[PDB]
């Protein structure tokens, strides 16, 4: 209701307003110009002399004679409800699908509180993503943080959409049927363009995956403070759904490099000295406040799982953004440019990929008895095959021993069948079947990492069952 | 002969070049930080000429 | 008391006014919610306060109250079997009142103010008490907790409370000048606790891991570092040290590691067992737990709280082992704090005073004569995680300059499932020579020579890898093939240790001495047979290979017969040879 | 002599504090800072003007405040009371005994920064010192009045080589002439940033060889204040110069871990926002190092000498 | 303003084998060609202006040589339009702001070019827009920010440079016009690191 | 001042084979000898002082050790000059400013030495001038500019360092003096990178 009209300075994104000591730090304001158009802003400095407001959007029509500022909310909040499944929002909570706005049950601050370290429990259940190179060798456990590392031209958006469309939980394996629990996907896309926006909307709506999803979409021409606020609302909704309705939610943050760049620009706008390589000194803490909101909590049935996606700047893992992500998260999944250029999709390279909670989520009564040893054997056999392939170009294929040719043929068949799956939605049984059929090319007794009981139970199948099924 | 030549010559030279380049870049970063500190100091000192 | 009002808010920085009289580096309470912070700069009537938690919602004009004291910890009964964060707040009692989330501005106490204790005095009126002496004792688990007069208090006793049940807040001893002494006292974490005199390292710090206490030993009151990669044993070895070492109290500090990894230690540790009595392991340990999303000030101050609690328990007369996890994370917190103060970086962006802080942490360890006239020691083992796996990192370089031992783990031996994964070529220890009189006065007279012989056998094999990696082992001469086989036997039967096994996890000095004696007897008799002229396959045929392999799994009661039986058996078996 | 105190503190920020009405403080003077608890710290005036004076504190500024703190002048020039009776004593790098014995009686007070030697007043170093090490005595020989540091590493044994040099050093007058009559050979040992293990080793070596009667030890520990590391070699060289050029002693000075001195210099320089040098080290480091090493040598018309053997480990 | 943004499904034919076969760009797409001096950005963009299948070409010489503008002014009237058969200069609009012209008029030149390209899109044409260097725009921004005495970003550029670049490149695309027709704008930008 | 500057056409004989055969220097030229520590700068300049054919030698020890000046002061009265006979010190002027001496006097010593060398040139002699290190002069300039709170250019050096260096070296050359005679000044400066 009250409006302050003591504007004394306008330059770039900042404006100063005098006699405004009633505005709390971090508040949200409305800025009305002479023509009546209303913009938005955020208070970044409060003093006895004046308050400093960082303005969303541009400051074209503003002038000192007629501009006014009024308060909206002391602390930024978001109204949440279970009606939000199936809706789309713009990154500050405004719907963009043309439907009426939701009526909230509660309004929660977007900067959530940390979890008590004694309240957590160990993650011990897996998620079937439908991709063989992830389910078998780099398994995703409920409560993990597993980033995907990609590059400039690699198809990270396609893999993100495929995982969001195909992901599910498998309660029949865990408890012989157990009881069916709800599943939801929270999708946050930050700094995307129009082509990717159309692609995401079409992919989510063409197959009915929208009925269990919430989308927070932020375009590249949107204000940068919306980009800062975008993942926090997604995590607020995810935590609300998981710890107040016992949902199993999966959160996908589509590009963290855009978040880091927006953080750098916002920090430089507030006149702060940067840290290493021009990025802010508080970057580790700011990224930790986002990643560490996942996990599973003792006494609750729900869980939150995160899959951040980031693009390495020049295929450099010593860049600060991929370097600090390795200190907080549990492993990574790496895309390969060679596999992508050879025509293989999804181009996941198994050698540098790793999951650090795999052993707690597989095994007896969780996936199957033979999971771990099969994954180890596949890793070792592929590692041998690639070096043999490099040696063949010098010494020739006739100078090889008998088993080396078998390893080379295994490497070719592995890349052709296990990794390159296209748009198939393979269950874990199908992935293990293909993996066991691939290991049967190698002679029995060369499989050192697998015990003889599993070999007797599962060895000997032929790969023609998928050779004739592309 | 080729293996020993690589291990004893080629790798140490590349490693030394990497070390030198990293030190040069770090020095430039430090100088730019000092300049930014001076600029912020001047901005602060200008805002109190007449109160 | 100094009180003021907020003048300006800008991020975490708050400028208060009307605070004439506030001291530097005091702890304040900002706003109505009572968020805490330090004073970092005084300017006329103002003061610069840096709040630990988020400042959103604060308004200009809210009160600021200074407590007048720097960062301090409460030291007294009730710290064992407790889990704390970086600034000594109990997490269990926070969970009981606020739920699964840590809300800002919660008020708890480090020690429980409602539990009764049994007080047995050891002084009487008319006595003169100086700092560090004993006023009484209190039973806590299997220990007797000595109540100590604070180090800066002296006077004459006026009245002593009789035996009974009292809380920690009741004044048990009142002096003639009016001073009231309670069961606890506060001490600043950044100031070291005084002693009488520092002694010399002459007794070993047993670890239970054979390679660590034989090849690269560390003394009681020494310092060690362990730069391991992922999956290398950097966590299994630390819990093995917690279980099987000869320290009475263990302090474990997590300097800001991941939450999903902090849950592992917070869950597994309550289920362990104390090898001395069979009770819970947590009855003798103190845990400081931090995650990455907690405030950076607590993460930076985490290790000082642990070292101060270790110094307090040393002052009581015990032996304390302090393990710090990932001092690299602490260095990251230090770098962030320095960046917020706008300081000029050095090397890799770290502040120029990193080495000074690291030395000021590591040099608080040692064996001392306490102010009460007893003996105590503090041993620090600090893990290091280099960023790119390179050992030229500033943190590792500053750590290498002040430690007396260095256990360099490597993942190459973890790939091949060799545990522990210690790279014996790169590791070193500077306590090897000075502990030898203890070894020869306690274990056996020939122990240093036998250890040097085993080390020389391991060194001899290292020079033959340039020929094994050119031609296969089957083309080597029998004299060199003997040392290759004995090197494999040493590397796979003596350096290897199962910490999950019933008897292999713990190993005394005499058992290792016997195993080394058997291995050296095998090698010497095989070489003597070679001089006579034999094929290598008849030496490998001998049944004493399994009796020299199965010496790990024998119990300590059956060792003194098994060792002599094996020695006589191998002597007879090499008598029955050409 | 009377004392004067200044109570007008207007600003404390990190290691610096500002005193306004102190127009009678000389540049470079040493002050004593007292707070409410009665603890007394030390400081040095680094910039003085009409509006205020700038003082940097020798240790941390915890507990200081603008209402109770006072600043008192001690002396306009940093000085050290030196005597011939300090042979056999031990000090803490700031000039206070740590052996439990009573403080010495000063014959004179000398400025610790010293004055430059006149190049006309020097003379050529010529007397050959035989250390008994073949790689030194034959190819890299050491002469009285020379400065010859040892370039060490992280794990290399520099301390043992220094001890072996300090145990086996003789001048061998029979070969070169001038005739017998061996002169006293004092040893001044300055350790900076040293750890307890190295300190114990050095003390045990000196007490076993029996060289402690002719030795002065200045010991600075790793947990001492940073500023005390800067002043540690200056008092050692002041004592060495006094003994050598006023009592005809032949002094051998050993400076341990100059890398610690350079790191402390970088800390102090970065605290006062200077433009950094090659790797963050201050751009005036050459002058500061030259003011230490250039205090050795021999003087025409005098029988004494100063020989320096610094020790540093290349990173 | 437009009515609806459409998906790209028709290639932008450039006449160059490697850029048309291996690395295609669509009709409403965007592209960037960075390289050091003497590597061939100007020749590539002029070949695009000569041989592409766009109806109208708008060429923006932000902070470049004047001899290249003279070359375009001289050579183009005698060439033949690929699809309409007339002179090539009858389908081209030139905006020239050379290196020695005043500095502050480079950003204005970029905006004027993109506004004219959006005007020709609303009439149902397909427009190609060439910006000869977007690095000179950033240099001009840095020069003005030096006088404004602002706090600089990574390399002295103002902190809002990325927002301006994103706002410029987001004006391309295939749309449905307010009059119900269909047009497109495709932007090719050159970078001089 | 001078009347005219001439072209150098006679050698400056240093007495060293490699510097007189492979890389000669003329009688009015300038030379620079850079190198790391312990590589042979001081020995080369002192050999030039002892054995060269110059009439008068001016040695400027700006910011160096005090023992080297003592060695020159002691050894030189006993030697003899190659030109005339008599002691070598009778043709030498020494300017000494050691490393522990005040830093601001490093700048003045170079100018004093070059002015003295120019004065002896005006009488018709041939003068050789040696600067023991010109890096210490740059360090002194850096320290003074740091006190002045100026903005540095590279490695903390003030932006006008190259102008001072060029003005110092430009005083060398073979001239026709105002009195009608002919003189020369040759400068050899050592650099300590
Ligand atoms: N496709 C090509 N076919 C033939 N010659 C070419 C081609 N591309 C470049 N060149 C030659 O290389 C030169 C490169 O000059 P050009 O003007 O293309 O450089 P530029 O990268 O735009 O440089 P600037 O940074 O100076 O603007 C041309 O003048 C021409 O001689
Ligand atoms: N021409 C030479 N003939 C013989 N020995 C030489 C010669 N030049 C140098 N040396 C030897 O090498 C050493 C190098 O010392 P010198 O004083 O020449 O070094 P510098 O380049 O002036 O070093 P600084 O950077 O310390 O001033 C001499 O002391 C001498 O032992
Ligand atoms: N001495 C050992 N005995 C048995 N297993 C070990 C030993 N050392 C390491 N391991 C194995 O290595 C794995 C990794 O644990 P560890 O390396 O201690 O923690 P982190 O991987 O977090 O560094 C453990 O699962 C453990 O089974
Ligand atoms: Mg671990
Ligand atoms: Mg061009
Ligand atoms: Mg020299």
């Amino acid at each position: 209701k009250k409006e302050y009209t003591g504007i004394t300075y306008i330059s770039g994104p900042l404006l100063f307003v005098e006699n405004a000591k009633d505005l709390a730090y971090g508040a949200i304001v409305d800025i009305k110009d002479g023509t009546g158009r209303v913009r938005g802003g955020q208070v970044i400095e409060v003093s006895e002399e004046y308050a400093v407001i960082q303005v969303f959007e541009e400051t074209t029509g503003l002038d000192l004679a007629t501009t006014s500022v009024s308060l909206v909310e002391d602390v930024a909040r978001l109204g949440v409800s279970k009606e939000m499944l199936g809706r789309r929002f713009n990154g500050i909570g405004k719907p963009i699908d043309g439907l009426p706005p939701i009526t909230p049950e509660k309004r929660l601050p977007i900067t959530g509180l940390p979890l008590n370290p004694v309240a957590r429990r160990k993650p011990e259940q897996f998620i079937q993503t439908g991709i063989s190179t992830i389910d078998v060798m780099n398994t995703l456990v409920r409560g993990q943080k597993l980033p995907i590392f990609s590059g400039s031209g690699l198809p990270a958006n396609e893999i993100a959409a495929q995982i969001a469309r195909q992901a599910t939980v498998r309660p029949d394996l865990s408890g012989e049927g157990e009881k069916e629990e709800p599943f939801a996907v929270v999708f946050a896309a930050m700094g995307i363009t129009q082509r990717e926006l159309s692609y995401f909307i079409q992919e989510f709506e063409r197959t009915g995956a929208l009925s269990r999803s919430v989308l927070f979409l932020n375009k590249a021409d949107d204000p940068t403070i919306e980009r800062i606020l975008t993942p926090r609302m997604a995590l607020t909704v995810a935590e609300y759904l998981a710890f107040e309705h016992d949902y199993h939610v999966l959160v996908i943050l589509t590009d963290m490099t855009n978040y880091c760049e927006a953080l750098r620009e916002i920090g430089a706008a507030r006149e702060e000295i940067p840290g290493r390589r021009g990025y802010p000194g508080y970057m580790y803490t700011d990224l930790a406040t986002i990643y560490e909101r996942a996990g599973v909590v003792e006494g609750k049935k729900g869980s939150v799982t995160q899959i951040p996606i980031l693009s390495m700047p020049d295929d450099d893992r010593t860049h600060p953004i991929p370097d600090l992500t390795g200190y907080i998260t549990e492993g990574q999944i790496q895309l390969s440019r060679e596999l992508h250029r050879k025509g293989i999709y999804p181009p996941i390279d198994p050698l540098p990929s790793l999951s650090r909670l795999m052993n707690n989520g597989v095994g007896k009564g969780k996936t199957r008895e033979d999971h771990k040893q099969v994954s180890d054997q596949l890793y070792s056999a592929y590692a041998n095959g690639v070096d043999i392939r490099k040696l063949v170009a010098i010494i020739g294929e006739d100078a090889l021993t008998e088993n080396d040719r078998r390893y080379l043929q295994f490497a070719d068949a592995f890349e052709r069948f296990f990794i390159n799956q296209g748009q198939q939605n393979r269950s874990i049984e199908e992935s293990l079947q293909i993996a066991w059929a691939l290991l049967s090319m190698l002679p029995q007794g060369e499989l050192k990492r697998i015990s003889k009981d599993h070999i007797g139970k599962y060895y000997g199948q032929k790969l023609e069952e998928i050779w004739g099924a592309p | 002969r080729r293996v020993n030549a690589l291990e004893q010559v080629v790798i140490p030279g590349i490693r030394a070049q990497i070390r030198f380049i990293q030190q040069v870049l770090e020095q430039r970063e430090r100088e730019d930080t000092f300049r930014l500190k001076r600029i912020k100091g001047k901005i602060e000192a200008r805002e109190a000429e007449e109160e | 008391m100094i009180q003021g009002v907020i003048q300006k808010i800008a991020g975490p920085a708050v400028i208060a006014k009307g605070m004439l009289g506030a001291r530097m580096y005091d702890i304040c309470k900002v706003g109505e919610e009572g968020l805490v912070g330090e004073i970092i700069r005084l300017d006329g009537d103002t003061a610069f306060v840096q709040v630990y938690e988020d400042t959103s919602g604060l308004k200009v004009g809210e009160p600021v109250v200074s407590t007048g004291l720097p960062l301090a910890v409460e030291l007294g009964p009730g710290m064992l079997n407790g889990i704390y964060d970086g600034i000594q707040r109990p997490l269990e009692r926070i969970r009981e009142k606020t739920g699964i989330y840590i809300t800002r501005g919660v008020v708890v106490h480090a020690l429980d103010r409602e539990k009764k204790w049994a007080w047995t005095p050891m002084v009487k009126p008319g006595d003169e008490v100086r700092g560090g002496m004993v006023l009484g004792t209190v039973p806590e688990f299997g220990f007797t907790h000595k109540i100590l007069v604070p180090p800066d208090v002296r006077g004459r006793v006026k009245e002593v409370k009789p035996a009974g049940e009292y809380t920690v807040e009741e004044p048990v001893v009142v002096l003639e000048d009016g001073t009231e002494l309670k069961m606890y006292h506060t001490w600043p974490v950044r100031r070291a606790r005084p002693v009488q005199r520092k002694l010399d390292p002459n007794t070993p710090f047993l670890t239970g891991m054979r390679i660590l206490d034989v090849l690269f030993p560390v003394a009681m009151g020494g310092t060690a570092a362990i730069p391991g990669p992922f999956g290398s044993g950097k966590t299994v070895t630390q819990q093995s040290l917690a279980k099987w070492s000869n320290a009475d109290v263990v302090v474990y500090v997590g300097c800001g590691e991941r939450g999903n990894e902090m849950t592992d230690v917070l869950v597994e540790f309550p289920e362990l067992t104390d090898p001395k009595t069979g009770g819970p392991l947590m009855h003798r340990t103190v845990l400081i737990a931090n995650t990455s999303n907690m405030p950076v000030a607590a993460r930076e101050a985490s290790i000082y709280v642990g070292v101060t609690i270790a110094e307090y328990f040393r002052d009581q007369g015990f032996s304390v082992a302090l393990m710090a996890d990932s001092t690299s994370r602490w260095a990251e917190a230090l770098r962030e704090i320095s960046s917020r103060l706008e300081e000029m970086p050095a090397e890799e962006g770290y502040p120029p005073y990193l080495a000074a802080r690291l030395a000021a942490f590591y040099e608080r360890a040692g064996k001392v004569i306490t102010l009460g006239g007893e003996e105590g020691a503090v041993t620090i083992v600090g893990a290091v995680s280099p960023p790119g796996g390179d050992m030229s990192e500033p943190v590792t370089q500053s750590t290498l300059r002040i430690v007396g031992a260095f256990w360099r783990l490597d993942a190459s031996l973890a790939f091949r499932r060799h545990f522990p994964a210690i790279n014996w070529n790169g590791s070193y220890s500077l306590f090897t020579s000075a502990l030898d009189p203890w070894y020869r006065e306690n274990v056996a007279e020939d122990y240093p020579e036998l250890r040097d012989a085993i080390s020389e056998l391991l060194q001899r094999e290292a020079g033959l890898q340039e020929i094994v990696q050119l031609v296969g082992p089957d083309a080597l001469q029998d004299a060199e093939r003997l040392v290759i086989e004995v090197g494999r036997i040493i590397r796979e039967d003596f350096l290897q240790q199962n910490a999950y096994h019933e008897v292999d996890a713990y190993c005394s000095m005499k058992k290792a001495y016997g195993i080394m004696k058997m291995i050296l007897a095998f090698y010497k008799e095989a070489e003597a047979a070679i001089k006579r002229g034999v094929s290598i396959d008849e030496i490998l045929q001998l049944p004493v290979l399994e009796r020299i392999g199965r010496a790990r799994y024998v119990s300590e009661e059956e060792f003194p017969a098994y060792f002599e039986e094996a020695m006589k058996e191998i002597q007879g078996a090499f008598k029955a040879l050409a | 002599l009377l004392k004067k105190e200044y109570t007008g503190i207007t600003y404390i920020s990190g290691p610096l504090l500002f005193v306004e009405n102190a127009k009678d403080l000389a540049y470079g003077a040493i002050v004593d800072i007292k707070d409410g608890t009665g603890r007394v710290r030390g400081g040095q005036v680094i910039e003085v003007s009409e509006e205020y004076a700038v003082i940097q504190v020798f240790e941390e500024t915890t507990g200081l405040d603008l209402a109770t703190t006072s600043v008192s002048l001690v002396e306009d020039v940093a000085r050290l009371g030196v005597s011939k009776e300090m042979l056999g004593r031990r000090f803490n790098g700031i000039g206070k005994p740590i052996d439990g014995l009573p403080p010495i009686t000063p014959e004179k007070r000398l400025p610790i920064t010293g004055l430059p030697l006149n190049p006309v007043a020097r003379r050529k170093p010529e007397q050959f010192i035989q250390t008994g090490i073949s790689t030194i005595d034959v190819m890299n020989t050491l002469v009285r009045g020379q400065k010859l540091p040892i370039f060490s590493g992280s794990g290399l044994p520099a301390n043992e080589i220094a001890a072996q040099i300090a145990r086996q050093a003789t001048v061998r007058p029979d070969l070169s002439g001038e005739g017998e009559k061996e002169e006293p050979f004092a040893v001044v040992f300055a350790a900076m940033g040293i750890t307890q293990r190295e300190l114990s080793y050095f003390i045990q070596e000196f007490e076993r060889t029996g060289a402690l009667s002719r030795s002065v030890l200045f010991l600075n520990k790793a947990d001492d204040p940073t500023i005390e590391r800067i002043l540690t070699p200056r008092m050692a060289l002041t004592v060495a110069e006094y003994l050598a050029f006023e009592h005809d002693y032949h002094v051998l000075v050993i400076l341990t871990d100059m890398t610690n001195y350079c790191e402390a210099l970088r800390e102090i320089g970065a605290a006062r926002e200077e433009i950094p040098g090659r790797r963050g080290y201050p751009g005036y480091m050459y002058t500061d190092l030259a003011t230490i090493y250039e205090r050795a040598g021999v003087v025409e018309g005098k029988k004494g000498s100063v020989t320096q053997i610094p020790i540093l480990s290349m990173p």
